[PDB]
């Protein structure tokens, strides 16, 4: 299961 | 940028028997970047039905990749891997050696 | 034993046009479950193991839209990554990302990872703690300030210690016919002369699951280092791994070496002679 959200650097 | 040469490995998946089907297989590891050749070979020539895994890496960053075919061993038959990447000025050959 | 859920995720960009290529796996322990490329057809996060196919549509829904999410993200940092660093549009870039938990043999959280890499480089990365970041230089620090202002490390750590361990011992419930076996390596020794005086000995391991193995050479009952070769550990393809390692001896002398393996499918340390 991904992780919900993937912050931009 | 950083470039590391593949290592290469080449062999069968199961023990080697003349007449019994089997998966030659080349592993290529600890390369970048992930662009890369691989071919196996059956007497020199490049083997058509080829397939690889997906590309994944190790924690030090650098990628490995197995790539594989279905053939029966006969006495007579060579094998080999042949694996270009920008590392390699010529194309590096890994014959495989079944006594090992 | 102590089990992990991973998932590794590469973009490589393509300069003269369209999107970068993008591929993700997920891994239970050392074996793929799940998959992403770009450029594959089916544009959907696709099973790898017969365990995961007990999930329903949803599960495929929700998987897909989270890793194109991914892969979106990944594009625009190729942008960013290129201006922080003065780059030019011809060359091709990379980013790297690895995520997942670590549980012990009760299951419980252990450790959780979050790391990011540009063109094979370390950039950032998630602290043990799951508080705080790594940054290896000026324009990870760049990134850290924004992860720090927008509370990135608070969402991780509560995915990483819930929803990743939550998910991790249901796979392993689901798929405990493999997932939860040990196959203990198969060993046999070869036997190889160069000359009249010097030999050579290989000390087989075949056929394991997990990965993790340690082979060794005694002499006279004393460890041998020096003379050998240990080859990396290696997929057979079939879901189990192979390894190994030999030593140069002189002829006639084979009898002192002795063969040491350890794997978890062995309760104890197989001993093999020539």
């Amino acid at each position: 299961n991904l992780v919900p959200m993937v912050a931009v650097v | 940028m950083i470039q590391r040469t593949p290592k290469i490995q080449v062999y069968s998946r199961h023990p080697a028997e003349n007449g019994k089907s089997n998966f030659l297989n080349c592993y290529v590891s600890g390369f970048h970047p992930s662009d890369i050749e691989v071919d196996l070979l059956k007497n020199g020539e490049r083997i058509e039905k080829v397939e690889h895994s997906d590309l994944s890496f190790s924690k030090d960053w650098s990628f490995y990749l197995l790539y594989y075919t279905e053939f029966t061993p006969t006495e007579k038959d060579e094998y080999a891997c042949r694996v270009n990447h920008v590392t390699l000025s010529q194309p590096k050959i890994v014959k495989w050696d079944r006594d090992m | 034993g102590s089990h992990s859920m991973r998932y590794f995720f590469t973009s490589v960009s393509r300069p003269g046009r369209g999107e970068p290529r993008f591929i993700a796996v997920g891994y239970v322990d050392d074996t793929q479950f799940v998959r992403f490329d770009s450029d594959a057809a089916s544009q959907r996060m696709e099973p790898r193991a017969p365990w995961i196919e007990q999930e329903g549509p949803e599960y495929w829904d929700g998987e897909t839209r989270k890793v194109k999410a991914h892969s979106q993200t990944h594009r625009v940092d190729l942008g960013t990554l290129r201006g922080y660093y003065n780059q030019s549009e011809a060359g091709s870039h990379t980013v790297q990302r690895m995520y997942g938990c670590d549980v012990g043999s009760d299951w419980r959280f252990l450790r959780g990872y979050h790391q990011y890499a540009y063109d094979g480089k370390d950039y950032i990365a998630l602290k043990e703690d799951l508080r705080s970041w790594t940054a290896a230089d000026m324009a990870a620090q760049t990134t850290k300030h924004k992860w720090e202002a927008a509370h990135v490390a608070e969402q991780l750590r509560a995915y990483l210690e819930g929803t990743c361990v939550e998910w991790l011992r249901r796979y392993l419930e689901n798929g405990k016919e493999t997932l939860q076996r040990t196959d203990a390596p198969k060993t046999h020794m070869t036997h190889h002369a160069v000359s009249d005086h010097e030999a050579t000995l290989r000390c087989w391991a075949l056929s394991f699951y997990p990965a993790e193995i340690t082979l060794t050479w005694q002499r006279d009952g004393e460890d041998q280092t020096q003379d050998t070769e240990l080859v990396e550990t290696r997929p057979a393809g079939d879901g189990t791994f192979q390894k190994w390692v030999a030593v140069v001896v002189p002829s006639g002398q084979e009898q002192r070496y002795t063969c040491h393996v350890q794997h978890e499918g062995l309760p104890k340390p197989l001993t093999l002679r020539w």
